[PDB]
């Protein structure tokens, strides 16, 4: 319930 | 308290990030990174450090799908595979970042020893000063990784200016989340507004003010 970390680098 | 530079390193919404202190630790950080991804890409390496019969709050070395290195992750859940009985999907945190997987065992390694060194990097936080527009609308967690540049080194100025008990825990988390909440002022020293970046959020109508 929007508790969760992301992270998305470029590349 | 006195301000530091930071880069936010993951993001749940703007009241659950996570950012990582810029400084030796930030550098040794990166050289670990490294070399844990230099390491864990040999099999005869990997060999060493098989995983076997994994338990929650076991911190491992894991391969993060989207850039294929290798990071320190705690194991905060473990539930089993639905296609393969045999099998379990793990439920990751990655310490150093504050973001959450779930992965296959096959892409988990024990942790060579003299990995633990360095303190985990990620600390959880919450942007002081804002409450949602309703939950937080898809637009206003976009707009504060916008602002925040998150995974993108951005360096930002944050201030720890006040703290709250943690809400109530609604699923499997972290042994350390489980002591405050930090709330922090942030403020990117490179946009040139005089706004931080609550402030940004609010005068734009993406967050209310508390």
């Amino acid at each position: 319930d929007q508790g969760r970390g992301r992270r998305r680098p470029l590349n | 308290s006195k301000p530091m530079e930071v880069y936010v390193s993951a993001v749940a919404s703007p009241t659950k990030f996570w950012v990582q202190l810029i400084g030796p630790q930030s550098k040794k950080l990166a050289s670990m990174v490294q070399e844990m991804t230099s390491y864990y890409s040999s099999a005869e390496n990997r060999a060493k450090h098989v995983l076997t019969a994994p338990y929650v709050g076991q911190i491992v070395a894991a391969v993060f799908k989207f850039d294929e290195k290798w990071y320190r992750a705690e194991i905060v859940d473990i539930m089993p595979n639905q296609y393969n009985p045999k099998e379990q999907v793990i439920d990751l945190y990655f310490v150093d970042y504050g973001d959450s997987e779930y992965i296959s065992p096959a892409d988990i390694c024990e942790l060579r020893t003299d990995f633990l060194t360095l303190r985990f990097q990620a600390v959880e936080c919450f942007l002081a000063n804002v409450k949602s527009t309703i939950t937080w609308p898809k637009s206003s967690i976009a707009k504060f990784e916008e602002l925040t540049e998150v995974a993108h080194w951005r360096k930002l100025i944050a201030r720890v200016v006040t703290y709250k008990e943690r809400p109530r825990a609604t699923t499997a988390v972290s042994a350390a989340a489980k002591t405050p909440l930090p709330g922090v002022e942030l403020f990117d020293p490179a946009d040139n507004s005089e706004l931080n970046i609550a402030d940004l959020m609010i005068t734009q109508g993406f967050a209310l003010p508390l």
